[PDB]
C-alpha cells in the first residue's frame, strides 16, 4: 500500500507522536506546530486530547528532529489567549525538560524555540516561581553569559536568543520579592544583563528590544535593592552591587535623553526611582549625583512625554531626589513647571514632597 | 505580563503521516 497525502485527524496527529518510526514522530510533531499556528481552537484541543504531557516527553528524545520539532510545537501551544494551555506544560514538568534540553542544545534554531518558549511561558504568574526556580541557572550560564560576550576576566552575539531570554527574565521578576533575590544574587547575570546594554549603546542602539527587556529587567531587580541586598547594614563591584555603581546609573541617564522607546523610557525612570527610593549611603550619593542640571532636566522632560506610565515613573523618580534635596532650588527649577486618577494623585504627592 | 515568544508556522512531510 503505497504512500500518499492523507490529512490525518488531531487525534491521530497526537496518537502518532507515541508511534515507532522516529520519522513519524517528528513530522507529526512538525504537523501539530502548523496546526496550531495562528489556531487557538486547534491549541485548546491539543490540550484536552493529551496531548501536551506527550510533546513535554518528547523534549528528552535523543533525535534532534524530534525534540526540536516537540519543542515548536510547545511553543505555538504556549503561545495566545488560552492561559490554560501555558498551565497544562508546567504542569507536566515542561520547564524541567524545556531546561534538560537547553543544557544539551547546541544550535542556535533549538536555543530559538527553547527561549521563546519559555518567554511565552514567563508571561503568565503561575509559572514565574517555576521558571525561577528551574532555569534561571540554566539560562544564566548557557545562554545570557556565553553570548553576552562578557566576561569576569576581561562580543555580542545571537541577539534573537539573548532577547527571548533576557524577557523570560524580565517577565519573572515583575513581582515577586524572591524571584528578585534569586536573580539579582545570581553570579554573573546582572554583570552581564548591564555589559549588554552597553554593547548596544555602543551600536547607536537606544531602543532595541534586547536593551528594552535588559533594562526592565534590571528595573526589577533593582526594585528595594536597598533593603534586600545580603547584609543591607550600609574590591571590585560584582554582581548585584553593580545595580548602584555610577556606571548603570549614567546609562539610564543617557536612555532617558536618547531611548525614543516608551518601555525604555519607562523602566530607565523606573529604575532610578527604585535607586533612590533608599535611605542609604549609595541612595544619598546617586541622588546627589542626579540632582545635577543635566540629569534633572532628562528625567524632567519625559514629564511631557505623550504616554502616562512614562509620565509616572518620572514623576516617582523627581518625588524621590526630593527627598533630601540639599538645593531645593536646581530641583524645584527643573520639575514644577512641568509637573488615569492615580496618575493624578502621583503628580500631586510630588508636588508636596517637593516643597517641604 | 508580555508572551515575547510568539508562534511560527512550521513546514512537514504529510506523506509520512503513518
Amino acid at each position: 500500500p503505497p504512500p500518499n497525502w492523507r490529512q490525518p485527524e488531531l487525534p491521530e496527529v497526537i496518537a502518532m507522536l507515541g508511534f515507532r518510526l522516529d520519522a513519524v514522530k517528528s513530522n507529526a510533531a512538525a504537523y501539530l506546530q502548523h496546526l496550531c499556528y495562528r489556531n487557538d481552537k486547534v491549541k485548546t484541543d491539543v490540550r484536552k486530547l493529551k496531548g501536551i504531557p506527550v510533546l513535554v516527553g518528547l523534549l528528552d528524545h535523543p533525535k534532534k528532529e524530534v525534540h526540536l520539532g516537540a519543542c515548536g510545537a510547545l511553543k505555538n501551544i504556549s503561545f495566545g489567549r488560552d492561559q490554560d494551555n501555558k498551565i497544562a506544560i508546567k504542569n507536566c514538568d515542561g520547564v524541567p525538560a524545556l531546561v534538560r534540553l537547553l543544557r544539551k542544545a547546541r544550535d542556535m534554531d533549538l536555543t530559538e524555540v527553547i527561549t521563546g518558549t519559555l518567554w511565552n511561558l514567563s508571561s503568565h504568574d503561575s509559572i514565574k516561581m517555576e521558571i525561577v526556580d528551574h532555569a534561571l541557572h540554566a539560562l544564566t550560564d548557557e545562554v545570557i553569559i556565553p553570548h553576552s560576550g562578557w566576561e569576569r576576566e576581561p562580543h555580542i552575539e545571537w541577539e534573537s536568543v539573548l532577547t527571548n531570554t533576557a524577557g523570560c527574565l524580565r517577565n519573572v521578576s515583575s513581582e515577586r520579592s524572591e524571584a528578585r533575590r534569586k536573580l539579582r544574587e545570581c553570579d554573573g547575570l546582572v554583570d552581564a544583563l548591564i555589559f549588554i546594554v552597553q554593547a548596544e549603546i555602543g551600536q547607536k542602539d537606544s531602543d532595541s528590544k534586547l536593551v528594552e527587556n535588559c533594562v526592565c529587567l534590571l528595573r526589577n531587580l533593582s526594585y528595594q535593592v536597598h533593603r534586600e541586598i545580603p547584609q543591607a547594614e550600609r574590591s571590585p563591584a560584582r554582581g548585584y552591587e553593580l545595580l548602584f555603581q555610577p556606571e548603570v546609573v549614567r546609562i539610564y541617564i543617557s536612555l532617558l535623553k536618547e531611548s525614543k522607546t516608551p518601555a525604555i523610557l519607562e523602566a530607565s525612570a523606573g529604575a532610578i526611582q527604585n535607586l533612590c527610593a533608599g535611605r542609604w549611603t549609595y541612595g544619598r550619593y546617586i541622588r546627589s549625583a542626579l540632582r545635577q542640571e543635566k540629569a534633572l532636566s532628562a528625567i524632567a522632560d519625559l514629564l511631557t512625554n505623550e504616554h502616562e506610565r512614562v509620565v509616572k515613573a518620572a514623576s516617582g523618580a523627581l518625588r524621590n531626589l526630593a527627598v533630601d534635596a540639599r538645593n531645593k532650588e536646581l530641583i524645584g527649577k527643573h520639575a514644577i513647571p512641568n509637573l488615569s486618577e492615580d496618575t493624578v494623585i502621583s503628580i500631586l504627592n510630588t508636588i508636596n514632597e517637593v516643597i517641604a | 505580563d508580555e508572551e515575547g515568544g510568539g508562534e511560527e508556522d512550521q513546514d512537514f512531510d504529510l506523506s509520512q503521516l503513518h
